[PDB]
RNA sequence: GGCAGGCUUAGAACCCGGGAUCCCCGAAUGGGGCUUCCUGCCGGGGCCGAAUAGGCCCCGGCGCCCCGUAAGGGGCGGGAACGCGGGGAAAGGAAACAUCUUAGUACCCGCAGGAAGGGAAGCCAACAGGGACCCCCUGAGUAGGGGCGACCGAAAGGGGGAUAGCCCAAACCAAAUCCUCGCGGGACAACCGUGGGGAGAUGUGGGGCUUGGGCCCGGGCAACCGCCGGCGGGCGGUAGCCGAAGUGGGCUGGAAUGCCCCGCCGUAGAGGGUGAUAGCCCCGUAGGCGAAACCGCCCGUGGCGGAGUCCCGGGGUCCCGGAGUACCUCGGCUUAGUUUUGCCGGGGGAACGCGCCGGCCACUGGCCGGCAAGGCUAAGCACGUCCCGAGUCCGAUAGCGCACUAGUA
RNA sequence: UCGUUGCGGGUCCGCUUACCCGCCGCAAGGCGGGGACAGCGGCAGGCGGGCUGUUCGGCUGGGGCGGCACA
């Protein structure tokens, strides 16, 4: 929406900050054991209930 | 006592969805996993049909008089080389059976001196049989703290508790030591088989005359 | 209250052409507090403060310095450039 | 060794005259009087005192006299006095809401009858037996299974 | 402080979950007979700068200085117990401390001398 | 003083399936007396106070009147009262009672040595 | 298990004890809250500004209901299960079904503690005697209830765990009383001295508690009862330290803990690790030692207050001894409780120690047992979020839903 | 019908203060009407598919109707 309340906006900000895979050096550090993040999502598929 | 968790495999939200859907009428997950089977013993993640119960009676009770008759029977078997050898002990070097040593032996305090006593009574070969016979047992018992299976060698019977000889012999492989009033079927017939290589002290034999009768 | 400076391509262009410094501050800072902090820390005069909250939840202030103080000179003095 | 009082088991009509002895709650005031003590002094010596009991048994008197002589000659050590040694009263919260006032005690039946015969006690007692499957609650309908089986096997 | 339980699962959990101050105890190595009479103690935790003799493995019989200790892995690196990777670099074999014997002691640390007096007694 | 409406409690007629024994309304009362209900309502008006006791005062056609005694367990006057301390709490260290009892026992034995031991042995 | 750069012998990391910091929402408590954010008043402070105006910002106070003279103080929310009071089913069973059962269960509402509740004879018994209570074993599926069907179901008594007994009111005395604050003293206390304020004759306090008491007379200290928790000592918990004996020769092997030969310890051969299977390589084990700090328990000693309240004897025949209670009746829930269980509601409703209550239908007489309608009470018993130990338990489709960035995606 | 239910006079009359109804008032209380009625609670009888639980048997040249070949 165009007209957002700040509280909702800050929950959207948190989801934006967490939506990313582990860095490449983490994959190296863990010998490829850690390659995915549970916070990884796509805006079209996994919907936030914000 | 052993058992499973009372709610194991029974706490998912599941229901049978009836006939007419082309699938078997076992209970299934209600939510997003829907068709996935649930609860029934034949389903993955289902309950165990007949698990162990902690209330199961494991103890086989025995009458006191009958238990004491068996203890006397097991004691008598320690006097026969045929029974002792058949149980698996080394009895070639033992001068006689029952093996009675003087009550002075109860003052021995060091394992080193008790070792000398065992050697001069011809008992050390049986202790060596137990030392060499310790093996790593086959199967899941290794995971549960039962890695080693050890043979039994000598039962030492002393007159009373807290004599020095108890501590001097209890570290030998396969050796058990008890005061005479503590004699029991666990030390007198390992495996449920009579005839245990036993070293009695003279004072223990005297005290025996008023016990288990 | 100041967390860092913004030294992006847009921020540097606003420094040279409009005498503005761009800073990230605590999200609860107001325009009054931002102007006071900049004047106290850096001994400049603030003409006006424009603020926004970024989509990542950080408060950004475009701080326009008065007409006797250089935004480019202040960034150089601070050593953030 | 501090003596224990010996009292007689009440002789019921059902017994038909057979009697036995048992250990009593405490020595009676009559027994203590024969050895020159009151309830307070006897309790200070570690003796169990029962001021409710009326009987006086000579065997109790004899045991008291023997042990008192040992104590008063320094041969026996009396145990700690049979009087309260701690005072532990907790602050009470919500007495009215938990039925602990006099009105609650009346409705619970505690004014008219014993605790064991109140209805809430019966509810809790039977709930425990069924939860643990203890005694007669291991088998539901036990009485009727026994009754029918006795008829068939004793016909 | 390392479990007293006889259960292997609890013995192993103690070992893998031990905090750093407990992992130091796993660094103990036997002193050579010469050092035993000079210092009066039988064991000391291996320390960087000590000189050890390797008693087991491919580098058995090799004497060298300890160059690095890893408390997390409970391994030590010893000069001489090395090899080269395919790129030609020199890398160290991680040796368990229970497989080496200390033949020279680094005593430049005052705090280490306190440990010796405690064990000499 | 608490005023409340007398009569039976407000038993509800069930609105779903019941066997006939469980469908009645008239004559079914609560296992609580109105006196306990009065004490509980008083306690809600004085949060943190403890109800000590209550008694009946009067009846009329619709109401019943009770008076409820409440005590403040935080007040120094209340705390030391021998009856109110049973509600507000009381602690006596074991070192006080046991020491006093041990002394009394020791002095009694000495007294009984003089005045009783001859009579026992006589 | 990466790339950098640092920290640390001026003692880090790590572990244990004690502190500091601790955003917003949250009982949430200035007021709102359709967005975990917004906003008011008052007091103080800062800034913009020519300004002392005006505006903006920061900090603190401002919930409801109560106790208290006031100063001040209390309740609120949470916790895996366990505990107390109340409300309260049906499915199923009875081979149908309604009384009944299921079950005072599920669940709901309220309220506590580390346990709760119970507890000190208006008891039980039967002319013989037990002697507060709870919990365990038994009595016993007995008595008894019940479409006398299904089914339900005690108690006394016996054996144990553990043991502990007291107070308020009243008789009699009549302000001798309690609380709070200031000042001086007093182990940082209780308390003493003095002054002010509050409570108090609608009775503070003394006395009194079945071995009834009050009241009168005499004799005696082993009086009795209570408040404070300072000082010394000991033990225990919350990190740890010490702890025997091969890394000996040969063989196989990438590597030995394996095989052959030779030694050694043992109060220690519980168990684990280590390049394959280790009593002696290492951790540990038997066994022993240990705390600046915090916490707990025990012992000795110390400080103080009261109206003799304590013990024994005599005298009494005077005074006190708990009300919508006991009890009757009607309706209803419940109970084994049955013409006889408990309670709630409607109506009626005592007596007073020369009295009242109980002894399986009511009443009468005898005998026996007691004193309701006020309050407290350790120990011995329930539970498992948590800590420790154990295991004929399972071994990655098993075992908890979860051995893993699972109550996660 | 029991209670609420009181006060005067000879079952009847009256009264108001209970209680009920309305107006005014922030509250205090006032005004008017009714009035020991009504209303309300308990108990009892009647009406009561408004609502709750259930039963609606068997044999049978399929079931049903019949019959009772159900004693
Ligand atoms: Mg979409
Ligand atoms: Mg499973
Ligand atoms: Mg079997
Ligand atoms: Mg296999
Ligand atoms: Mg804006
Ligand atoms: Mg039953
Ligand atoms: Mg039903
Ligand atoms: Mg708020
Ligand atoms: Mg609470
Ligand atoms: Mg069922
Ligand atoms: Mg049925
Ligand atoms: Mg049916
Ligand atoms: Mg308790
Ligand atoms: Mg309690
Ligand atoms: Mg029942
Ligand atoms: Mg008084
Ligand atoms: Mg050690
Ligand atoms: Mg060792
Ligand atoms: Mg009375
Ligand atoms: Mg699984
Ligand atoms: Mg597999
Ligand atoms: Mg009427
Ligand atoms: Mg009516
Ligand atoms: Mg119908
Ligand atoms: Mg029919
Ligand atoms: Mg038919
Ligand atoms: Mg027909």
């Amino acid at each position: 929406a165009r007209n957002k309340p700040l509280g909702k906006k800050l929950r959207l900000a948190a989801a934006l900050n967490s939506n990313r895979n582990p860095p490449l050096w983490v994959i190296a550090k863990t010998k490829r054991r850690v390659t995915r993040s549970p916070a990884r999502r796509h805006w079209r598929r996994q919907k936030l209930k914000a | 006592p052993k058992g499973v968790y009372e709610g194991a495999g029974k706490e998912h939200s599941c229901e049978s969805f009836g006939v007419g859907l082309g699938i078997a009428r076992i209970p299934r997950y209600k939510g997003h996993l829907w068709p996935r089977g649930c609860f029934a013993p034949n389903t993955r993640g289902g309950r165990r049909a007949h698990p162990p119960r902690p209330e199961k009676k494991l103890h086989e009770e025995i009458n006191w008089k009958e238990k004491n008759l068996a203890i006397r029977s097991a004691i008598a078997a320690t006097a026969y080389k045929s029974w002792v050898a058949a149980r698996g002990h080394m009895v070639e070097k033992v001068p006689s059976l029952p093996l009675v040593v003087s009550g002075d032996a109860e003052k021995i305090a060091k394992a080193k001196e008790a070792k000398k006593l065992f050697e001069v009574l011809g008992l050390w070969p049986d202790v060596e049989r137990a030392a060499e016979g310790v093996k790593i047992r086959a199967g899941k018992g290794k995971m549960r703290g039962r890695r080693y299976k050890e043979p039994k060698s000598v039962l030492v019977v002393v007159s009373e508790l807290d004599v020095p000889l108890i501590g001097a012999v209890r570290n030998f492989p396969g050796v058990d030591v008890v005061p005479v009033s503590h004699l029991n079927m666990l030390v007198l017939a390992p495996g449920g088989v009579p005839g245990r290589l036993t070293l009695w002290t003279a004072t223990a034999v005297e005290r025996l005359k008023g016990l288990f009768l | 209250m100041i967390k860092r400076f913004v030294i992006t391509e847009k921020a540097l262009r606003l420094a040279e052409r409009e005498n503005k410094i761009t800073i990230i501050v605590e999200r609860t800072a107001t325009k009054k507090q931002i102007a006071d902090e900049v004047q106290r820390l850096y001994n400049v005069k603030v003409e006006k403060v424009n603020t926004l909250i970024t989509p990542r939840g950080e408060k950004k202030a475009y701080v326009k310095l008065a007409e006797g103080y250089s935004a480019m000179d202040l960034l150089t003095k601070l050593g953030v450039l | 060794m501090i003596p224990k009082p010996v009292v007689q088991v009440p002789r019921s009509i059902k017994s038909g005259g057979v009697t036995k002895w048992k250990e009593g709650r405490g020595f009676s005031l009559g027994e203590l009087k024969e050895v020159g003590l009151n309830a307070e002094q006897a309790r200070l010596l570690g003796l169990p005192v029962d001021t409710r009991r009326d009987s006086v048994w000579p065997q109790n008197v004899e045991a008291l006299r023997k042990w008192l002589i040992e104590v008063l000659e320094g041969k026996a050590t009396p145990p700690e006095p049979t009087l309260p040694k701690v005072v532990k009263v907790k602050r009470k919260r919500g007495r009215a809401f938990r039925g602990l006032t006099s009105a609650g005690r009346r409705s619970r039946g505690l004014i008219s009858t014993r605790f064991r015969e109140t209805h809430n006690y019966k509810f809790k007692k039977k709930a425990k037996e069924r939860r643990l499957k203890k005694r007669h609650e291991a088998t539901k309908g036990l009485g009727n299974v026994l009754r029918i089986s006795r008829i068939i096997n004793e016909s | 402080p390392f479990t007293a339980s006889a259960q292997p699962r609890k013995q192993r959990l103690s070992l893998y979950a031990a905090p750093l101050h407990l992992r130091r105890k796993l660094l103990n190595a036997k002193l050579s007979p010469e050092l035993q009479k000079k210092l009066g103690v039988k064991r000391l935790p291996v320390r960087r700068g000590d000189t050890v003799l390797i008693m087991r493995g491919d580098f058995k019989g090799v004497t060298g200085k300890v160059v690095k200790v890893d408390l997390k892995r409970v391994r030590i690196f010893v000069e001489g117990a090395t090899r080269t990777n395919s790129r030609g670099q020199t890398v160290y074999y991680p040796i368990h401390p229970s497989k080496v014997m200390i033949v020279d002691v680094d005593l430049s640390d005052k705090a280490r001398q306190k440990l010796i007096e405690r064990r000499k007694r | 003083r608490v005023r409340l409406i007398r009569g039976p409690f407000n038993r509800r007629r069930p609105d779903s399936g019941r066997r006939p024994k469980r469908m009645g309304v008239y004559g079914i009362t609560a296992w609580k007396s109105w006196r306990q209900v009065a004490e509980e309502r008083a306690a809600r008006k004085f949060p943190g106070l403890e109800v000590l006791n209550s008694y009946w005062v009067a009846d009329d056609g619709i109401y019943r009147y009770f008076e409820v005694i409440l005590i403040d367990c935080n007040q120094p006057t209340i705390q030391r009262d021998p009856l109110y301390s049973g509600i507000c709490g009381r602690e006596v260290p074991r070192r006080r009672l046991a020491r006093r009892l041990r002394e009394r026992q020791r002095k009694l034995i000495e007294h009984l040595k003089k005045t009783l031991l001859p009579k026992l042995k006589g």
